[PDB]
């Protein structure tokens, strides 16, 4: 029961601070097939800097 | 006046010669550069191979992060 309420809490963190690396790099991810990780890795980079000014 | 067939050679043609004579490839050479090639081959593959290691283990932790699912 907690482990569903602390999912709710992480993903609204991201959604109140920096939202538009994470909406650009959900469309990286979409737009190919399974390689999560490769061919990506370029808009990885605009994501985690923005985070970086938080904890 | 008596007109016939008149004679020419000129060059001869050559009478017999040999066209046959090794190219490109002269024997010890073509082996410093076919297992040259397999040596570059193997170099050039297996490092891909441990940056594949780079997304292998990344790709496993998602499922030991994800436990709500």
């Amino acid at each position: 029961k907690l482990v569903n309420q602390c999912a709710l809490e992480f993903f609204r963190q991201i959604k109140r601070h920096c939202a538009e690396p994470f909406t650009e790099y959900w469309t990286c991810i979409d737009y190919s097939g399974l390689q999560l990780f490769r061919r990506c890795r370029k808009q990885q980079a605009q994501f985690d800097e923005c985070v970086l000014d938080k904890x | 006046x008596x007109x016939x067939x008149x004679x020419x050679x000129x060059x001869x043609x050559x009478x017999x010669x040999x066209x046959x004579x090794x190219x490109x490839x002269x024997g010890y050479s073509m082996f410093a550069v076919g297992i040259g090639a397999l040596l570059f081959g193997y170099w050039s593959m297996m490092k891909w191979n441990r940056e594949r290691r780079r997304l292998q283990i990344e790709d496993f932790e998602a499922r030991i992060a994800l436990m709500p699912l």
